[PDB]
């Protein structure tokens, strides 16, 4: 009657990506804790230009909308920082918000590449990802024109903009061989083997299995640089926690009003 | 701006002796003159010393703790005659 | 966890049965001592006082159990105004019992409201009605208030005379009701109406019960209140003289025993003289003997100086005339607590006609021993402890008498059934650890006493056997001869443990008889289950058969020297191997490893300085004159190649020195014994490098005279005797040899060649640190700045600061304070940068006091350099004397520096 003992171990790790299994979960909170990766993980990302002089042949809105998707470093300074719409201050703080200039004059003959390395950061937390392999480029000059900008970057998350959101791909699935026969096929010789099945080059499809249900959910999450995978995991459970502490909090005080 | 408020009981010549002493965390210790008009006199050999006292840093992750204590002086070195009391103190960086 | 934890025992006080409404509530101690934080314990008590308000008069009690239980937290509850609102409310209620548990709870919370004026006022009202159970808890409550408050003691002790002073209520509650005079002690006219009060009561109410509580209150009070004590005493003497009851003459006695055990000073002369009157009227042994235990009580302290201070002979004074005739009186235990006051008196005053009474004790002495030799009773043999007790402090105190006592002491051996034969053994070897001809002709006999031991008792034969092979072994001083091996067979026939046998291999090497330590050793080696006690046995053995090695050393003759030398290296080499490799994460054996390992150091050194010195004919004087002229030699004085070898193993020596001064500075948990044994090699080391340095190099500027008290008889063991022996002897020579050659070190060589042979002479003691730890005491120092999972190092923008949230916890596995107790603790924070003064910027200290067990301190760090850097933070405890004493973790962490690309362009700019 109670929730079962979920049980977790992790294939191999790096940088990019982090790849692990779950056992001895159900689906729906599995198929969640995915959607927690691509949507509910808040990162910092910049959310506010303000634009001196442009004169680039790409229009401002244009640079605006680029600078808005770089991604920065935010390993631990995101949990100190605190939403921006919800910070009782002046415009923006330092406690809840980043500073970023950039001014470029290109001056040679040939063409310069205005790229990220160039966003000048105010706190050395968080900087464009190439920083700390080639630039992210934002705008190509000709000699002459000039480009000067202020950008404010904030804590957000998925649902507001896909910009705040650091999960590059995630894989999720389970059931490698259909043994659940929730998928079925018409000609199973034609699909091609899954990486993770086990079954012989012959047969290449499990048996039915009367009594059942998913289980050794498969997750492949890649990281786009903003987070450490294992840091964007923590953090997706962590803030599912936080949720679901709220909605306790708020029905304990329905139940309270109603009785 | 530190309020410093006290009761100094049986003392003589209190505006020329008492002295405020402020110790930082980091190890460094401020004297403090109080004016000569800090200290009334309610009663008999019973002043009260008010005063402000001026604490200033640069910036610190988080908040430490500065040491404020009464001194006595003579005349060429000095003696502790209170209890030390802890304030809480926090400096931000400069915003825009 | 700490939040949840509580409602799940909120739902259980919501429900409807009191079977879990009770086991809730008294739950609650655990969750306190679990989780001390102050917001849950504020959360706590709330809701016990909601509960304890509403409550089925059961849970009110059970409510009155916790408040009595956990009272040490009382103290940190931010809301106290609803708390004790919700507990007095129930004082209206017009149950009996109900109001009775409320004036207990509200006595128990005396410490948080101890000037509340409605309290004090509602205790005083129910202490004057009809329901016994409630005014016997509004007394309770009363005594209570009465510590902690002063307004409310002084309205109090009037009610309370009154309500004595009016034949109401029984005399049931009238004897609970003095009791509360106790705490009297706020102010002195207190104090003086409540003597005034008694003076009056102990006479209204003669009987017995009445006057046993009074009497022992207001001894109470009067201790308390220091101002009245001589007016106590003289009252309790007088009821100790003419009061009949038994009872109340055993009281008196109880009670003078509390008074002359908190302050001895004050009794006047006429006072002990009274005491003695009465003590030798009464015609009842058991008051004798009450009498004569206050007496000895006395003597010990500084009240006996007074008692003999003049401005009538000391056989005139009646005390004299007493102790004598109990000295021989027939109870053991009278004779007992006679000879002891005859023992004090003669060891602290010192007059003219005293001495006939020094052969008076003596001899009663051996009437003692006979007396309890056979008894056998637990009396018999607390009287013996008390006898031998006397015996060593007569020893200590006067050495005169120590011939005279051990002497007897070995005859009394003989006749000894088993069982005092221990403690007499005990007695002898701490009698004979100060001289040693107490020890060095009696080896025959007491192998006597040892070889029947087999035959004579079985029940205790261990204890007995190692008793007596400690002090066979403190009596030889050399070495061991035939009764050695008839030692081993006796071991070998008789029932031996193989604990035992290392009890005895332990003592043996203790005392530096490490001829036998290691033959025992060996047996031993093929014993045992484990690794670990194996490699240490063996390395035991081997330190000891090095030190056996070492011991046969010829006097004045080089050339055998350094081969000795040699070979106990040899040995100690092998020990030091299967000593390191004994260690474990548990017990790592630290002091025991260092201190042979500096050891090996100092022979090391020694054999150093012997070759050189020895080479000093090494066609040494070739070499300076070859290089320069002789006369006004630009090398040295007369300078030759072993000046170089000499300013090295000088340098060496104080280096080494400086060593033990680390290790001992280091131990801090050793008893006072280690400690003197590791300053003593530290001693001897210094001394080896001021001979060679004031005698070799320049004398005339030393040109220090060793212008000191020199050879006091302070030593606490003989082995300590013998090394300020040879210290006095070297010194003695130096002095003499300063200025009588050239620094050519003609004979120069024989001194420090004779000193090291002395100082080789004395061959060991491996001391009690060594063996077995006591007082186990650590810092866990578990600092908390950002908290760095790996080595990874962590990040400040390098303009702002950092801070380090240093935190400690001292904890303790044995008797905390058995030696020495923790005072403060100093802190000391430095960094230094980790790629390259090497950047200590930042050092600083902090002597933060641990006020119950546990210690915060906060650092604040400055540095603005882009390297990574250390943080070291050290201990350095400190003890009540004050002394570095330098313990500790000496934890490190390390943190990165980097600064913002703003500032990075502002600079590249500029
Ligand atoms: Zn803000």
């Amino acid at each position: 009657p109670y929730a079962n003992q979920p049980t977790v171990r992790i294939t191999e790790l790096t940088d990019e990506n982090v790849k692990f299994i779950i056992e001895n979960t159900d689906l729906a909170v599995a198929n969640s804790i995915r959607r927690v990766f691509i949507a509910e993980v808040p990162i910092i990302a910049i959310d506010w230009v303000q634009i001196d002089a442009n004169s680039s042949v790409l229009h401002d809105e244009f640079i605006a909308h680029r600078l808005g998707l770089i991604p920065l470093t935010s390993d631990d300074i995101v949990d100190k920082l605190q939403y921006s719409r919800d910070c009782t201050c002046e415009e923006f703080c330092p406690e809840c918000s980043v500073e970023f200039t950039l001014d470029v004059r290109c001056n040679e003959d040939q063409t310069r590449h205005v790229t990220s390395r160039d966003l000048i950061s105010n706190s050395p937390r968080v900087i464009p990802v190439t920083s700390r392999q080639d630039d992210i480029l934002i705008v190509k000059l000709r000699k002459g024109q000039e480009l000067r900008l202020r950008a404010y970057a904030k804590k957000g998350f998925g649902k507001e903009h896909a910009k705040w959101n650091p999960t590059a791909g995630v894989a999720f699935e389970y059931d490698p061989d259909n043994a659940l026969r929730h998928t079925v096929y018409p000609k199973p010789e034609e699909w091609p083997k899954s990486e993770y099945s086990e079954l012989d080059e012959d047969e290449s499809q499990a048996p039915y299995d009367p009594n059942g249900k998913p289980e050794r959910f498969y997750y492949n999450v890649e990281s786009c640089g903003s987070l450490r995978p294992e840091t964007i995991v923590l953090s997706a459970l962590s803030g599912l926690k936080k949720k679901l502490s709220d909605l306790q909090t708020q029905l304990s005080h329905e139940i309270q009003s109603d009785v | 701006a530190l309020d410093v408020d006290a009761t100094l009981e049986h003392v003589q010549d209190p505006q020329n002796t008492v002295k405020v002493q402020v110790l930082y965390p980091d190890g460094q210790a401020q004297m403090i003159h109080p004016k000569p008009a800090d200290f009334r006199n309610p009663g008999p050999g019973r002043h009260r010393l008010i005063t402000q006292v001026y604490l200033s840093h640069t910036a610190w992750t988080e908040a430490c703790q500065v040491e404020v204590r009464l001194l006595l002086a003579y005349n060429e070195g000095t003696i502790p005659f209170s209890k030390p009391v802890k304030v809480y103190i926090m400096p931000k960086p400069a915003r825009r | 966890d700490a939040n949840s934890a509580l409602m799940e025992l909120d739902k259980g006080l919501r429900s409807g049965k009191l079977g879990e409404q009770c086991e809730a509530v008294v739950r609650f101690p655990r969750l306190f001592q679990k989780y001390p934080f102050p917001i849950l314990i504020n959360s706590a008590f709330l809701k016990l006082a909601d509960v304890f308000r509403v409550g089925n008069n059961f849970l009110r009690l059970c409510v009155l159990k916790v408040t009595q239980q956990s009272e040490k937290h009382l103290e940190k509850i931010l809301n106290v105004d609803e708390f004790v609102k919700r507990i007095f409310s129930v004082i209206h209620s017009n149950d009996p019992v109900a109001r009775a548990i409320t004036l207990r709870m509200l006595g128990s919370l005396a410490s948080i409201i101890p000037e509340r004026k409605n309290a004090h006022h509602s205790i005083r009202q129910s202490l004057d009605s009809h329901d016994n159970v409630e005014v016997e808890a509004a007394v309770f409550a009363a005594a209570n208030f009465s510590a902690q408050s002063k307004d409310f003691a002084v309205g109090i002790c009037n009610k309370i005379s009154e309500m004595i002073q009016g034949l109401a209520t029984p005399v049931d509650l009238k004897l609970k009701l003095i009791p509360i005079l106790q705490h009297m002690h706020h102010d002195a006219i207190l104090a003086s109406s409540a003597r005034q009060l008694l003076q009056q009561l102990v006479t209204s109410y003669p009987s017995t019960k009445m006057v046993i509580v009074s009497l022992h209150t207001f001894t109470l009070l009067a201790a308390s209140s220091l101002v009245d004590t001589p007016k106590q005493i003289q009252l309790l003497l007088q009821y100790l003289k003419n009061d009949p009851r038994k009872a109340v003459k055993r009281l008196a006695i109880q009670d003078l025993k509390l008074l002359a055990n908190k302050t001895p000073h004050t009794w006047s002369r006429e006072n002990i003289q009274a005491l003695c009157e009465c003590a030798l009227q009464t015609p009842y042994d058991s008051l004798k003997l009450g009498m004569l235990s206050v007496l000895s009580t006395l003597s010990g302290t500084i009240a006996i100086k007074h008692y003999f201070s003049i401005v009538s002979s000391p056989r005139s004074s009646d005390l004299v005339k007493l102790a004598q005739e109990c000295c021989y009186h027939n109870n053991r235990g009278i004779a007992a607590h006679g000879v002891r006051v005859l023992t004090n008196i003669t060891v602290s005053c010192q007059e003219k006609d005293l001495l006939a009474l020094e052969q008076d004790a003596v001899f009663g002495l051996e009437s003692l021993l006979v007396l309890c030799s056979q008894d056998d009773s637990p009396g018999a043999q607390a009287t013996l402890k008390i006898a031998l007790n006397c015996m060593v402090k007569l020893a200590k105190g006067r050495p005169h008498l120590s011939q005279s006592v051990v002497e007897t002491l070995l005859t009394q051996l003989h006749s000894a059934q088993d069982a005092a034969r221990i403690l007499m053994c005990h007695c002898l070897a701490a009698i004979a650890m100060q001289l040693p001809v107490l020890g060095d002709g009696m080896l025959g006999d007491l192998m006597e006493l040892y070889k029947v031991i087999g035959r004579s008792a079985t029940d205790k034969q261990q204890e007995l056997l190692v008793s007596l092979a400690t002090v066979i072994f403190v009596a030889s001083q050399k070495a061991l001869s035939v009764e050695s091996k008839a030692v081993i067979k006796q071991q070998l026939e008789s029932v031996s443990n193989g604990w035992t046998v290392y009890r005895i291999a332990r003592q043996a090497s203790r005392m530096g008889n490490h001829d036998m330590a290691k033959e025992l050793y060996q047996s031993l080696l093929t014993q045992v289950a484990s690794e670990h006690f194996y490699f240490w046995l063996n390395s035991l053995k081997e330190f000891s058969h090095a030190e056996q090695c070492l011991t046969g050393l010829q006097e004045e003759n080089y050339s055998s020297a350094l081969s000795c030398i040699a070979e106990s290296l040899k040995f100690y080499h092998k020990g030091i191997a299967s000593l390191t490799a004994a260690s474990t994460p548990l017990n790592p054996l630290s002091f025991q490893c260092e201190f042979v390992k500096l050891r090996i150091d100092l022979l090391q050194a020694f054999s150093q300085l012997i070759c050189t010195c020895n080479s000093l004919k090494t066609s040494p004087p070739p070499a300076i004159a070859t290089t320069i002229a002789m006369t006004l030699g630009n090398d040295l004085q007369r300078c030759g190649r072993i000046s170089n070898q000499m300013k090295q193993s000088m340098e060496e020596f104080r280096s080494l020195a400086s060593r033990y001064g680390d290790l001992y500075q280091a131990s801090f948990d050793a008893d006072s014994a280690t400690l003197r044994n590791v300053e003593l090699q530290q001693q001897s080391c210094l001394l080896i490098s001021h001979a060679i340095e004031a005698l070799i190099l320049d004398p005339e500027s030393a040109s220090f005279q060793e212008y000191g008290s020199t050879g006091t008889a302070h030593a606490d063991s003989e082995y300590e005797r013998r090394m300020m022996s040879v210290y006095n002897h070297v010194l003695e020579e130096v002095e003499s040899l300063n200025r009588k050659y050239t620094p050519v070190s003609y004979m120069h060589t024989a001194c420090l060649c004779n000193a090291i042979i002395a100082l080789l002479k004395v061959p060991l003691s491996f001391q009690r640190y060594f063996f077995q730890k006591l007082q186990s005491t650590s810092i866990k120092l578990a600092l908390s700045p950002s908290p760095r999972n790996p080595a990874e190092p962590i990040a400040v923008q390098n303009n702002q600061q950092l801070a380090l949230k240093v935190e400690g916890v001292v904890q303790h596995g044995s008797k905390p304070g058995l030696f020495r107790k923790i005072q403060s603790v100093c802190l000391n924070v430095s960094s230094t940068l980790q790629s390259k003064i090497d950047n200590m910027t930042n050092e600083m200290e902090q002597r933060v006091e641990p006020h119950n067990d546990y210690f915060s301190t906060q650092f604040l760090l400055n540095f603005a350099i882009l390297g990574t850097h250390n943080i070291t933070v050290e201990s350095s405890v400190k003890d009540a004397n004050g002394i570095v004493w330098k313990t500790g973790p000496r934890t490190t962490i390390f943190v990165k520096s980097l600064e913002d690309p703003y500032s990075q362009q502002i600079r590249l700019q500029q």
